[PDB]
């Protein structure tokens, strides 16, 4: 079990995007180029929008891998700010110390 | 040009560590690397070593059982480069369909019941089966006797059975080659059923099919075991097989000669001369004898004979031949040579001979062929006993520290031998340290060792400086009797033990302690 | 006073000058030969006696990396020259 | 119950060789180290804690396996796996004279189950142009063709390749660029005569 | 007294391929604690001197990474707790090193690398002109 | 008042070990980091994977050795091998310790696909630094 239902939906969303990542890239290449005829580009827009909704890179949400807090998450450690302090204050993270200057 | 590019040096990726491994040798005071260095976990006796090491070994099997039971929990891979030795394995047939290709998977996965059931289904299906696959199926069944191998979890008498699937399938074979007969004979001889193997060989001769090297290896052992004729009749049969082997142009291997010498050990007298003839044949053929080959030679010539003139000639010639040689494993019984070699030196009481044997063990990687744990303990048991009286005590103590407890734990009888060496060497000052080491070496509550130490310390009068040291050792010995682990069943205080302890606490300026010892005689009668 | 290696021997087998020219290693492996390899290796192998001995066994088995470290070890990219990528 | 055996420090010899005790990198074992070492901030009136049961002496990466006695013994055994640098290539000036091409490559080592670092595929190739056989016209064309990769002060040409996944492919591609640029600077094509007076470097 | 007699068995097959020459080898170790780097430098210098490498050691300037996080789990944005990651650098240059000597030096250095540090190697391999350039082709 | 990873004063009858007796602002001043690895350097990647594996070992070792664990683990990562240093009380028989040592070494090696080293130091009881 994931920590929350929200986390479970994100896993399905990431999995769906990976399957259609290459197909979207090929189709989106036609749209983002102005040398192809406009008639072909209009057909491309219909096909790219016909793909499943969950297969969108923008819909991917970065949460904490421990508590799944939707915001306040450091990208480098993929941890929420509350969890990051909990591990850092106990000395369990290498090279992390209280800033003093 | 005035510049010359030097040629590169190419080495294996593991040889760099071996160069550093040469500089570092074994440590005298260090426990074996397999066990933890923590004192609470350091084994204290040879009994603990078997219990501790096997407990860790069971842990690996216990963990691997979980890995194989639930493969889906270890399919994730983050190893770069890939390590195929850590991925979970599979034992169930990956293909559940009935086909020849799926049948081969079950044979290679050490599955016997699945293979035989699927083979019957294939035969009923009418699809043809390759002869080599049929021979491969027979080999798996013959080796285990149509049974399963030893798995983690699901002697006397002939193990071979007349009503066996091996004979049934062999008859059903449409075409039978030389290999089919060869693998059938070996299984029969292995399972203590040589009567059927010899009969099959007669049919093999009628088929004009040559036998391989391994077939003659089993036949020689089979002929001697089938009947109980005299040596002369057996030797004629043995020579008959060799003559037949030359006719088919078959070159015997190292194991062919080794099994002959082992079987000749029964003839402890009549087989001495024939054993030498086989050994000279090995040199002429080109097969270099291994450690196991000399192991059977020395034991055959070594019997309970007072002169042992012949045995002395045997060992002396061998040691010069083996001197300055590194031996690679070439026989399953190579590990029993070192223990057997030390047995000969024990009777001959030749310290110089033992050093040559011990010097050979320390050359290169020959130390890995010492044997099992009890073989290693026994090998050092006889060797260390020889180091006591055959050499000066000054060098004996050096060997005592190095070999014990780093290599092996001393036995109670071995401790007695060390005490005898000290008494002969007129050195009783090391007795208190011996007792302290004895408790560490699992000899805390050995009745045999306690009596010897007490008798030696109180045998004669000593100067007060030495007497106090004996009294301090005696007090520790007295404490051991008080806290014996045998008190649950029966606590026993020997009559001699009480006497020497009471005498010991007299001359050490411990007259007050002597008064308490007076009342122990009447209490214990 | 006589060496055990000098004396009468069995002359039935002629002294072979050379072994087989072409061993049949690229064929069906006999079960007994594989069993012989297991028996010979099991007796030879002993529990690790030093840290260095544990390193070399792991290195051959693939547990440890092959020093010096190259980041492209084990990945030759299908053995393709730069032309298939340019 | 089970008791605690005395530490081997008592049995340790005075003149025993240390590296035999620690052949490889191992954590600080209090029983295996004869040195009485105390660390940690002391109490207001007290002394720092002992070496037994102290985590502070366990976190530190010890250097007991790299003692100077062991270093000399370790390095001396490794001297077999070496070959001497040629004596004629002593001055760095002669190295340029006999070898005009230097190639920069990088390897990265990090703690983890993986070694794949995408930054290890870079190959830097530097060639001194004064050691080549360019003509007056060919050299001027090469500078105008390679762009900013040529330094006008040090007269060095730097080629960097990153598209190839592997360092060997980049190395083969890097040398491919160097040779194709040399063979092209000598091709005085017909349109080259259409030079403008404002494009002349001198 | 009892020691394993001749327990050394390495092989060094000298092939016919010319060895690779490196103009200059650079090693840059990075870590969090100066004390480990100070001792590691001493180990590397001592081994390098014995092999006869004539190395030079310099300390690159350090850099400090800082980031700020909220203190409480709800409101109270006027109170912050800051953190700091310090990476200390140390560079060891190797000049006039052969390919055969480079391999053993690096692997010996890499195997004894402390767990709290990592390093990057910049090898300046030198070689002659390519065949097409050296061989006169217009 | 700050409360992160602190033990409050309650008379003088509660023992405290060295790790728990120092406030978090003493990190890199009086006590070091319990884990050391390359992930949190300046220009090094692969930092999140190390963190999650570190947390799992904090939960696995604590449950594998119930009650007999003295204090926090120490994790060292060299090359591709993982070293775990632990302090364990004299609670289980030595037979069980080797069983768990073998069980832990094999299971973690086949889960993280990397060699694992597990070194143990045994103490009679929890080491006390202040109070008591
Ligand atoms: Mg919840
Ligand atoms: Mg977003």
């Amino acid at each position: 079990y994931y920590v929350d239902w929200k986390m479970l939906r994100d896993v399905k969303r990431r999995k769906m995007a990976y399957e259609y990542a290459d197909e979207r890239l090929r189709i989106n290449s036609l749209r983002k180029n102005t040398i192809l005829p406009k008639d072909l580009q209009e057909v491309a827009d219909e096909e790219i929008a016909s793909l499943p909704r969950d297969s969108c890179p923008v819909r991917i949400r970065n949460r904490c891998v421990m508590t799944s807090r939707p915001r306040g998450v450091k990208r480098r450690w993929r941890l929420s700010r509350i969890v990051f302090r909990h591990l850092a204050d106990h000395g369990q993270l290498s090279g992390v110390q209280r800033a003093m200057w | 040009e005035e510049v010359v590019i030097p040629k590169k040096k190419t080495w294996d990726k593991v040889a760099i560590l071996q160069a550093l491994a040469s500089t570092v040798h074994r440590d005298s005071t260090a426990a074996p690397y397999v066990f933890q260095d923590d004192p609470y976990l350091i084994p204290t006796s040879s009994v603990e070593s078997h219990s501790f090491l096997l407990a860790k070994k069971s842990g690996e099997n216990a963990a691997k059982f979980i890995i194989n039971s639930y493969p889906k929990y270890f399919q994730k891979d983050i190893a770069e480069p890939h390590i195929p030795c850590l991925m979970p394995e599979y034992f169930e047939p990956q293909i559940e369909d009935v086909s020849e290709a799926a049948l081969q998977e079950r044979i290679k996965l050490r599955k016997v019941k699945a293979s035989v059931d699927m083979f019957d289904q294939l035969l009923q299906a009418g699809t043809t089966v390759s002869l080599e696959t049929t021979n491969s199926l027979l080999d798996l069944l013959c080796y285990y006797g149509n049974q399963e191998p030893s798995a983690n979890y699901n002697h006397l008498g002939v193990t071979w059975r007349t009503k066996n699937n091996a004979e049934r399938i062999f008859a059903l074979m449409p075409e039978k080659n030389a290999h089919s007969y060869c693998t059938m004979i070996r299984g029969m001889v292995k399972h203590q059923a040589p009567t059927q193997a010899l009969n099959l060989y007669t049919v093999l001769l009628n088929n004009r099919l040559r036998a391989d090297v391994y077939t003659f290896n089993s036949l020689i052992e089979a002929t001697a075991l089938v009947v109980n004729e005299k040596f002369e009749e057996k030797w004629n049969n043995i020579l008959d097989l060799l003559k037949q082997m030359v006719t088919q142009n078959v070159k015997p291997n190292l194991q062919t000669f080794n099994t002959i010498l082992k079987c000749l050990r029964r003839f402890y007298a009549f087989g001495k001369l024939p054993a030498l003839q086989t050994l000279r044949e090995m040199k002429a053929i080109g097969i270099e004898p291994s450690l196991a080959t000399y192991h059977y030679v020395i034991q055959l010539f070594y019997q309970h004979e007072s002169p042992s003139k012949g045995s002395s000639l045997i060992i002396y010639d061998i040691m010069n031949e083996v001197m300055g040689k590194r031996f690679s494993p070439r026989d399953p019984d190579d590990d029993m040579f070192f223990q057997s070699a030390m047995r000969v030196c024990s009777s001959l009481r030749d310290l110089e001979l033992a050093y040559q044997v011990h010097g050979l063990l320390n050359t290169g990687d020959n130390w890995k062929l010492i044997g099992s744990d009890h073989r290693r303990n026994f090998y050092y048991s006889k060797f260390f006993n020889l180091l006591c009286f055959m050499e000066q005590i000054d060098v004996t103590l050096k060997w005592y520290k190095d070999l014990i407890p780093s290599v092996f734990f001393p036995h109670s009888q071995t401790m007695i031998d060390l005490l005898q060496a000290l008494d002969v060497a007129n050195r009783l000052d090391m007795v208190p340290q011996i007792w302290k080491d004895s408790k560490e070496y699992g000899h805390t509550f050995r009745n045999e060792l306690k009596e010897e130490i007490l008798m030696l310390m109180a045998r004669d009068q000593h100067p007060p400086e030495l007497q106090v040291a004996f009294a301090d050792c005696a007090a520790d010995i007295k404490s051991t009797y008080e806290s014996q682990d045998a008190r649950q069943t029966a606590p026993e205080w020997p009559a001699s033990s009480l006497n020497y302890v009471a005498v010991l606490f007299l001359r050490a300026g411990r007259t007050q302690e002597a008064w308490k010892m007076l009342g122990l005689f009447r209490k214990h009668n | 006073r006589k060496n055990i290696f000098k004396g009468r021997r069995l002359n039935i087998f002629e002294p072979q000058a050379v072994t087989e020219e072409a061993p049949e290693t690229e064929a069906v492996p006999s079960l007994w030969d594989i069993e012989f390899a297991k028996q010979l290796a099991a007796v030879t192998e002993r529990p690790f006696q030093n840290g260095f001995e544990e390193m070399i066994q792991w290195t051959k088995e693939g547990k440890l990396w092959e020093f010096p470290i190259n980041n492209e070890a084990g990945f030759d990219d299908d053995g393709s020259e730069f032309h298939e990528h340019i | 119950r089970r008791k605690a055996l005395p530490p081997r420090t008592e049995k340790m010899a005075v003149d025993q060789d240390w590296p035999s005790v620690y052949p490889v990198a191992a954590p600080f074992k209090p029983s295996a180290v004869p040195l009485p070492v105390r660390m940690g901030y002391p109490v207001k009136r007290g002394v720092p804690m002992a070496k037994e049961g102290n985590l502070e002496l366990l976190k530190i990466p010890n250097f007991l396996h790299l003692t100077p006695v062991a270093i000399k013994r370790h390095c001396e055994a490794l001297k077999d796996f070496c070959t001497e640098w040629p004596a004629a290539l002593d001055s760095d000036e002669k190295c340029e004279k006999h070898f005009p091409i230097e190639i920069d490559t990088a390897d990265y080592v990090s703690a983890g189950p993986s070694i794949r670092n995408p930054k290890a595929r870079v190959v830097t190739l530097r060639v001194k142009l004064s050691s080549l056989n360019l003509d007056d016209h060919a050299k001027k064309k090469l500078i105008k063709l390679v762009g900013d990769r040529y330094c006008k002060s040090t007269d060095v040409l730097t080629i960097k390749t990153d598209r190839c996944p592997l360092k060997r492919q980049n190395y083969d591609y890097a040398v491919y660029l160097l040779t194709v640029l040399y063979h092209e600077s000598w091709k005085t094509e017909e349109w080259e005569k259409k030079k403008t007076e404002a494009d002349m470097e001198e | 007294v009892d020691v394993p007699k001749d327990m050394t068995k390495p092989e060094i097959t000298i092939s016919d391929e010319p060895d690779t020459l490196y103009k200059r080898l650079s090693v840059l170790v990075k870590g969090h604690d100066k004390a480990v780097l100070d001792s590691y430098e001493y180990f590397a210098v001592l081994a390098a001197k014995e092999l006869g490498i004539s190395i030079k050691v310099h300390e690159p300037p350090r850099k400090i990474e800082r980031f700020t996080l909220l203190k409480s789990v709800h409101i109270f944005k006027k109170h912050r707790v800051q953190y700091e990651m310090r990476t200390l650098y140390r560079c060891l240059e190797l000049e006039h090193l052969t390919g055969s000597t480079a391999d053993v030096y690096l692997e010996y250095i890499q195997r004894n690398l402390p767990e709290g540090v990592a390093m990057e190697v910049t090898k300046t391999k030198l070689e002659q002109l390519p065949e097409h350039i050296r061989k006169p082709i217009w | 008042k700050n409360r992160a990873a602190r033990v409050r004063v309650s008379k003088g009858d509660k023992p405290v070990t060295y790790e728990e007796a120092h406030a978090p602002h003493y990190i890199a001043h009086r006590k070091g980091w319990l884990s050391l690895h390359t992930g949190n350097l300046d220009g090094e990647d692969h930092a999140a994977e190390r963190t999650v594996e570190d947390v799992f070992l904090r939960k696995f070792m604590l449950g594998t050795f119930p009650g007999c664990l003295a204090d926090q683990l120490v994790l060292k990562r060299r090359a591709n091998q993982l070293e775990i240093c632990a302090l364990v009380l004299r609670q289980l028989p030595p037979h069980k310790f080797y069983f768990l040592v073998g069980y832990s070494e094999t299971l973690l090696s086949h889960f993280y696909k990397c060699p694992v080293h597990l070194h143990l130091q045994t103490v009679p009881s929890k080491v006390v630094y202040k109070y008591i």
